[PDB]
């Protein structure tokens, strides 16, 4: 195949150090306090938030003639759910040209759920759209997410506001992902984090792994760990994956998780080295004891699914995920109503477009 | 004068030699067919067989799903003729397989079947 | 599955918009000047260089803990070739130092290949390390790119000059994409274009398809087109692409092809309606005569394999191509090669690490 | 005083060993063929067997299309063997089968079959 | 005093219990094979059993493909052995097939089969 | 006190009801073992049936490549249970098949077989 052409100067002299920074870490976990997890303990009840996204074909090639599904869910439990945002983003549209599309929505005279949502996360945390900065206008690849990060806040703050006035109270509210926000401003994490602290919500944001994670370093020091418990990341841990993040991705400036993170473990058996680790997100208003009894929710609520998974977030994940027919009945409907909404001569020459590509 | 298909494969299935033959589009469209039993000419190598046209079967070509886009044809209420020349092309094929019987030698001899 | 969540607002305005500047670009093309190439002409030697690729396990979101490898190749008429290049990263060593191990590479220059390349290209054309800007240090992603593409410069500077310093002007060298540099400041560009005008090489880039959009137009002029022949892009369909792929990714900006746009038609017959269309670029000072020689050597070159090619492109694609199996077997040389230098204690922490993360 | 192809795979099938020949597509161009049922002889760990053709057919080596790829090059009336020297590269294999009978020792004595 | 290779399967088929055995590109390559018909030695969980050598094939081990890998190199005339060693130990595998005959019993009678 | 392994199928296999069984890389290795003929007790639905072992297979459980981590350990000649727990955890799986052949009612008589 032309194997030899790579070995010669090898230069393998950075293995070392790497081997001691990796031990270094390692030794830091070492003399990290493990709060047993045993099976019983007081709990809070779940609600967990998801949001999945859909693209239709050639929506990377050609996505002027394309567009994308977002989809926004959560799952109470088993059956106290909120209901389900789910908004279709033309490729042509505004998407080309961002900064438009969301004052057209926003200012949506319908007020479909998609728009009412981020009203009401704007008019109740403060967050203006000059909080968004520039980073949402920069180009559609960043748009997309940027949107769908604000969609995800908006529904979770709309749930609080409209759905749950005063149950919220004794909720543990999950959202999935880290607690961090990029290419936002500093302000728009001030207000999140204020909003947060003032309604006093139970917010952890869980995830399993990959963005880039040294941090599952736990996958030693889990090997003769006396079944599950809980532990809090060091603080030489997450500077350094910080660091790495920020040296291997760039535009990662906003990942700094707004708290503190904890690792749990959730399985004893595994049958492999990094299978039932939960690491979850707490907010700065949250002591060593809220820890504690999340992990108790998160182990309470443990499945084995995916290896060793929350369960409440695989529920959630499974109902907001978009099949592909989903995104080619769409592309037929949405045919079918040019057709009859316009001339037939427009539609068929839209359709012969179609046929030559995409 | 110009041959029918193209060959796409051959082998030795028992005590013959057989090979499979590909119609294409353009081929169907100009109205050319092989019938079951029928006797044509292989030239392989300088050499000329006798066969015989054995089977004949419908298969994908390339990468497609012909079910799926006949189906949603006929669903959307198109003709493919007319309105859909390019999804008419990539689903017009057929195939046929041939068995080599032997060939005319000098005289009007048979040397029957082959090793090659 | 709940699509009619997805039908709540559908609007179906900038379908009618985009159905404008379509028709217009159609009628703009209708005008351009076809040449054609009745299989016969004036052709010469072709001279292909590529460049491929690859990273170990684990590279994508554990970059410390792998490597890439990066392999040039070049092959042309009567047989003839070129030494091919290839060079390994080490992930964690460049991950924490852009520009200090590209230095260090190439200040060694002592056999390697690379290096050697690097140099020579350097010197060849009075590039500086400054020219490069700041793209490439931004982040690994940005590095692996920006060096992908020097060092396939540097190839085709050393080949020119080192290989064939005397046969070189009887050869039309072909690039496998567009004749553009992204991500370098303008002295960079400046410098190649002044180089190649006082050579007067006979550059020709091959880009096939990423280009999208002028496919899609392009497809449908030759479907009524009858015929293979060439014609020039315009500068109004140029333009309407560039923005749309800046729009699409703003670190496209400055892609823009240094020189000018052609297409031409490679296979008479196709089963797809965009199969053997080539597009390809050529620098300012070759004419419109000379795109009419180069398609006719493109032409004459042409292949059946990828729905119509080039074949001298898939040869050299094929030859610099890298074996899945080769960054797999290259660990196992490495551990190996490792091992008997450190000795048998630092080596069994090294494998322990790397059987706990992936 | 060449190898014909190269072997590529080996197996019992029965009471009989057999191996897979290729024969590739430069020794195919040398007008190189394997009659059925001819006898060849076969090298391994420094001895020698006898062997014998037993089948022939045709399959596609790597990862390539043969029959779109013959396809189109058919309907644009390309000749493979004048215009096309990647494609024709990229397609032109075949396969063969040998069986080992037994080998020659000593004075001549014939050992039936194998046991390695 | 070592393990001839690796048992990578087993299983019960019919009255009797098999096992697969793999030998790798060093053990090929210093000169080690199995007879078919030989007779072996197989240990597991503190237990001596007879094994008598039925099959024998060649089979692509990890992901991998030989044909292509041995073609190419063929035609690139590449001497695998000299040129290329880290080609060559991806394909030089080979896989047998043992049956457990039974276990021998120290001042008793020999006990056929197992049910273990 | 304990079941010994999982059960993960079942099915009708003529006039007769089977389930399969899988034992674990910690049954295994805490010597737990299931012989051919045994008879075994089936829990289902609150009712008991009595079972017997027929059959034993290996197969690979989850995303596993057994014989090339085995043959890579074996290369590198890594002894299996002291340097590679986690190799060795898995591809430690075992497969059983279990037949039902009814259950005890009443006065010590036997219902034949189930439509359950």
């Amino acid at each position: 195949l032309g194997l030899k052409d790579f070995l010669d100067d090898l230069r393998l002299d950075h293995y070392q150090d790497l081997l001691r920074e990796l031990d270094e870490l390692y030794q830091k976990l070492k003399q990290e306090r493990q709060v047993p997890l045993h099976g019983d303990g007081e709990a809070y009840p779940l609600l967990t938030l998801t949001v999945d996204g859909g693209e239709g074909r050639a929506f990377e090639e050609l996505p002027l003639l394309s567009f994308g599904l977002v989809r926004v869910a959560a799952v109470g439990v088993k059956g106290f759910r909120l209901p389900s945002i789910a908004h279709l983003l033309p490729g042509y549209e505004v998407l080309r040209d961002p900064k438009g599309y969301l004052e057209g929505l926003l200012e949506r005279s319908e007020e479909s759920p998609a728009a009412d949502a981020l009203k009401t996360f704007f008019r109740a945390t403060g967050i203006s759209l000059e909080d968004l900065g520039e980073y949402y206008t920069k180009d559609l690849r960043a748009f997309m997410g940027i949107f769908r990060d604000v969609l995800e806040w908006a529904y979770l703050v709309w749930g609080v506001e409209k759905v749950l006035q005063e149950s919220y109270k004794d909720y543990l509210f999950i959202k999935d992902g880290r607690l961090a926000q990029l290419g936002v401003r500093e302000s728009f994490r001030s207000k999140l984090q204020n909003y947060f602290a003032r309604k006093h919500l139970l917010l952890a944001g869980v995830t399993k792994r990959s963005e880039g994670l040294t941090s599952l370093v736990m996958a030693r020091l889990f090997a003769e760990a006396r079944g599950t418990f809980v532990l809090q990341v060091p603080q030489e841990l997450m500077e350094k994956a910080y660091r790495y993040e920020r040296q291997w991705n760039a535009d990662l400036e906003g990942a700094f998780v707004m708290g503190r993170r904890y690792v749990a473990r959730l399985l004893e058996d595994t049958f492999r080295p990094q299978e039932g680790v939960a690491i979850f997100d707490l907010p700065p208003y949250l002591g060593e004891e809220d820890a504690v009894k999340v992990a108790r929710s998160l182990r309470a609520h443990r499945s084995v699914l995916y290896g060793g998974s929350v369960g409440t977030v695989v529920e959630a994940h499974g109902r907001a995920s978009v099949a592909r027919s989903i995104p080619r009945r769409m592309e037929e409907e949405i045919l079918a109503r040019f057709r009859k909404a316009f001339g037939e001569d427009l539609a068929k020459k839209l359709t012969e477009w179609l046929r030559l590509a995409d | 004068e110009s041959p029918i298909g193209v060959v796409v494969s051959s082998r030795r299935n028992g005590p013959w030699a057989e090979l499979t033959l590909v119609l294409t589009p353009q081929e169907l469209d100009q109205g050319k067919r092989l019938l079951l039993g029928e006797l044509v000419r292989v030239s392989s190598g300088g050499k000329d067989y006798v066969g015989m046209v054995l089977d004949g079967y419908y298969e994908p070509v390339g990468r497609s799903d012909p079910t799926y886009t006949l189906a949603l044809a006929h669903i959307n209420q198109v003709d493919l003729e007319k309105e859909d020349p390019w999804a008419r092309k990539e689903v017009n094929f057929y195939h046929h397989r041939i068995v080599l019987l032997g060939r005319v030698v000098q005289g009007g001899l048979f040397a029957p079947s082959t090793r090659l």
